[PDB]
């Protein structure tokens, strides 16, 4: 069981980036996938979540419209398409995993991809 | 650190305390419904307090603007006189009931309910896009109200309703591996088309993919065009006549032709889930305490003893592997599997309603 | 939304001491509260879920409690491996909100 | 002051 | 003068109606105009809506209806009493003006218009086995506070007032009923023939009906009995017209008629509810809450009857059957109107129609 | 329109008597018939009522069980069978008439039959 | 329970041309379902007012009825020598129908 | 005190 995520890096302000979260050891329909960022010197913050079983996607108020979360169910991977990356979007983004039946916290995390603007 | 659910009366003079909202059927017993009711004895002038354990097969919403047909059938009714206390109550008060009585004082009284072994689980049929929220479903509920007698009508200002659910979980013991074979030979050629499909397991959890091992041995001169793998849900509504409804919940179709006189072997993967089935009418979903989102209904497990045990809606799942062959001659195999959750750590109205149900779904 | 006011923002402790990290929810969430342990330079690590259920594999010194909307994380016998940051998360309502953190220091 | 219909909450089985 | 008054269960909402019965005049219906008194401080941000709902309903008024149920809104009207509509229909009537000047600023009028092609308030009598469930057209007015119409109304701050649409006997009398029917044998040239007639076309409730049976039996067959009956014809129309017959009064006497001999008698028969309480599907007049109403009045419809059919229509006919030896029963039907004097298709629909026919047809 | 009465008279205490109310000018089903008594020096009191249209009979608390009110619909007459006549039953009994659709007071009265006990 | 029609006064002395008001109070809040009768001695009663305001057909217009909540009043605007009799107040909203004790009007 | 469901009464259209 692992959460391998990649795709982050330096982006000019107002730019765009996509984060790929390769999931292993669990199924995309029995688990939901969440993106949680931690700004430098700041606490944890939740930005996005996808439930491929129910076909639901949720976004934070600061990233709604700008961010889209998708899943490759066949590839068992999740994606976070971040567009119009402003200054506030710089953080270390973690791909978290939670059960679908039922939510019991984010029991599996990735390792974080640093995104800078 | 044990906590208890509590709901109060709209006027605040009545309160129910239930340690659980879901009650598990163990195929030989159901989790007993033990609760505590707190009353205001001075508010009760000459009135008694009754709690009812009602389970009903209902069609339609819970509102008043229910334009069109509606139906109801109490599958089981239980009544308890919480206050004044019954002279001989069933069972001594449990540990949690005793703790609640100690916490809440002398104006709190227990109630005890027993769910019979042959009752259905809490299920709900998905409303169609054209239906205005109407849905067939078996619903468990508990209502606490003050009245001079049971026959007296209940009043909203004081009665409090708490929906409960009867649930089942995957048996610990595994089941026999599914396996199905079907042959189909032509009129003249001695060779016979034959496929064998099998699931790796008999029991699958919700959201768990199903791996089917299709194995076609086509020694005939006909060519298989495609191989279609489907999962179908079988809701079995039994009020007075059993009406079986089949809803396809997952389809995996791949274009893998099989040449004549050539074997085949593949491991298809298919997962039933609600994302693509939200527009289907008659799709059985699990019981809902409110308007929240539940998954596909778990397969109804019935005891080995025959009895009747048939009421409400019974849910079953089968995997179908259909081969579409040139010049007709389609051959299919069905693999029944059980889909569950792991155990956590002849009245005119009735007959007319079966007519309506067949018209709607079948 | 819902604010999980975690107190204190930091605390200085020592091995063998008893540390209690509180968490107060602005709205009356249910037991749907989780605790995480994020050592510096590492991803978080779930400790408690449902505000009392210890996650599998977590040492038994960690324990969770709830008093209404007030949630507490206690380490009965603090070890040198426990000096980290602890976050309080509620997941009763979307969006899920995290506490501001409590850096436990030697 | 709440006039809406009471919902289902929870309480600790203690004291 | 006086006005009806019902208040909300919490007392923050009150409805004032001058009438509870509204008369159809065959070209207009009595307009439903009332006054609603609100508590603007109690409703911090909500609006007050009043609805004029008329629905074909099956099943009693409670919530735990064990069995089938059916509802069909024959007409829905909505009025936003508070905040007042910028262009309300009609100026407030004299009674509404008096009510406003009596109740103050926190009282607002509402206006409703009942369309000309609606049924009257009728109720089919539940059967002895039926547990109070009954077909019937019901008019109602509900006032509730809500953010919008689509928001569900709550019992605490909503008040319901059942109203009725009624009709009364037209002043102009109709033509006197008269019917003739003959039954001649296969061989004899003589033909059995009877005459029957009601003295009036319109009868009030509790008024006896005098039928003038006039048999001219010139054949060789003997009339064993003469039966005089009153039948009620409930005509339920939702998507397919279905007529139902209920016998409400019977007068039978052993008056044999010899061959080649005339006959003439004046039978008296009265329809009333005392002996018809055990009948299912018997149409009764609309009840406010639970009071005993008489037999349903005959539904009078306009000459402009393009469709004109909805809910339940009630008609009455007097039948005079002669039970003749060796078969050959001959009958005459006398349709009459029974009223009060003026005081001075979806699956659910089709399935319910099948149900209604199966039950009371 | 008349409410001719007949049947009253002297009756020994604990005895029985029947009062006949010969209605005329109206129909037994469009009108209800009520018995009202007036003891010497006392006001009006209602004892019985029959609604032949609905088949309902009502009695006062002082005459419930002891009194039965019936109607001869064919004869258009009403009856009041009084049994176990005690001392309190002495009065002048009036046969009143009211509409069935609908009640607007007792618009037609009889003339009263004097019922006395010893 | 039953309903008491407390008729006041039990008697009153008047004269021709005077205005006489006979009151009636119901223990329970009946509707307008209240009737008035005039019983001369040695005669059966005679309905005067029904529905607490509707003058019965044939009754002289000098009689009038009114209601103020549960209080009902019978007024004779221009009393005549024919009006010296007993007047009874009856409610018919609930069974049993109850009569007021009467109000004998004397010269 | 009246906690029962309010019924239909009447009032005089005056003052």
């Amino acid at each position: 069981v692992q959460l391998v995520e990649s795709g982050g890096g330096l982006v000019q302000p107002g730019g765009s980036l996509r984060l790929s979260c390769a999931a292993s050891g669990f199924n995309v329909y029995s688990s939901s996938i969440h993106w949680v960022r931690q700004a430098p010197g700041k606490g944890l913050e939740w930005v996005a979540s996808i439930s491929s079983y129910y076909g639901y996607t949720y976004y934070a108020d600061s990233v709604k419209g700008r961010f889209t979360i998708s899943a490759d169910t066949s590839k068992n991977t999740a994606y976070l398409q971040m567009n119009s990356l402003r200054a506030e979007d710089t953080a270390v983004y973690y791909c978290a995993r939670s059960r679908q039946f039922w939510y019991s916290g984010l029991d599996y995390w990735g390792q974080g991809t640093l995104v800078t603007v | 650190g044990t906590r208890v659910f509590k709901k109060s009366s709209p006027n605040g003079k009545l309160t129910v305390y239930l340690g659980k909202r879901d009650f598990v059927d163990h195929l030989d017993k159901v989790d007993p419904v033990d609760g505590v009711v707190l009353v205001d004895p001075d508010y009760l002038k000459d009135r008694k307090v009754f709690v009812t354990l009602t389970v009903a097969f209902r069609y339609g919403r819970e509102d008043c603007d229910v334009l069109g047909l509606s139906f109801r059938k109490d599958l089981f009714i239980a009544n308890y006189q919480a206050f004044p206390p019954t002279p001989n109550p069933p069972r001594p008060p449990t540990r949690l009931q005793e703790r609640l009585l100690r916490k809440l004082g002398q104006h709190a009284h227990p109630f005890f309910f027993t769910i019979p072994q042959n009752l259905p689980s809490s299920v709900t049929l998905q409303p169609g896009p054209e239906d205005t929220g109407k849905a067939l479903g078996v619903d468990f509920e508990i209502r606490a109200f003050v009245a001079k007698s049971l026959e007296e009508k209940s009043h909203k200002r004081n009665s409090v309703r708490l929906v409960i659910r009867k649930v089942q979980f995957a048996p610990e013991k595994p089941g026999p591996q599914p396996s199905a074979e079907t042959t189909r030979h032509f009129l003249m050629s001695d060779r016979s088309l034959h496929l064998e499909a099998s699931l790796d397991k008999e029991l699958y959890y919700h959201g768990e993919p199903l791996n089917v091992n299709v194995h076609v041995t086509n020694n005939s001169t006909k060519t298989v065009k495609k191989i279609k793998v489907s999962v179908r849900q079988y809701a079995d509504i039994v009020l007075f006549s059993t009406a079986q409804y089949k809803v396809p919940v997952a389809q995996v179709e791949q274009d893998d032709q099989v040449s004549p006189s050539s074997t085949f072997s593949k491991v298809y993967t298919i997962t039933p889930f609600l994302a693509n089935n939200r527009e289907k009418r008659g799709l059985a979903l699990d019981g809902k305490l409110k308007h929240e989102d539940t998954n596909l209904a778990s397969s109804t497990i019935v005891k080995e003893g025959a009895n009747k045990e048939v009421l409400g809606i019974l849910v079953s799942y089968r995997v179908k592997v259909k081969l579409v062959v040139s010049r007709g001659g389609d051959v299919s195999v069905e693999l029944p599997f059980v889909l569950m959750h792991p155990k956590p750590h002849a009245t005119d109205d009735d007959i007319v309603f079966e007519d309506f149900a067949r018209l709607r779904l079948k | 939304d819902i604010q999980m006011t975690q107190s204190p923002s930091s605390l200085s402790a020592s091995v063998g001491d008893r540390v209690t990290i509180t968490c107060r929810a602005s709205q009356s969430v249910s037991s749907a509260v989780a605790w995480y342990q994020q050592k510096p330079g590492k991803a978080p690590k779930l400790l408690i879920y449902s505000a009392s259920s210890l996650y599998s594999g977590v040492p038994s010194r960690f324990s969770g409690s709830r008093s209404g909307t007030d949630f507490t994380l206690t380490i009965s016998s603090l070890q040198p491996e426990d000096f980290a940051t602890y976050y309080c998360q509620q997941y009763k309502y979307v969006p899920v909100t995290f506490g501001q953190g409590t850096k436990v220091e030697i | 002051s709440k006039t809406f219909t009471p919902s289902t909450t929870d309480t600790s089985t203690r004291k």
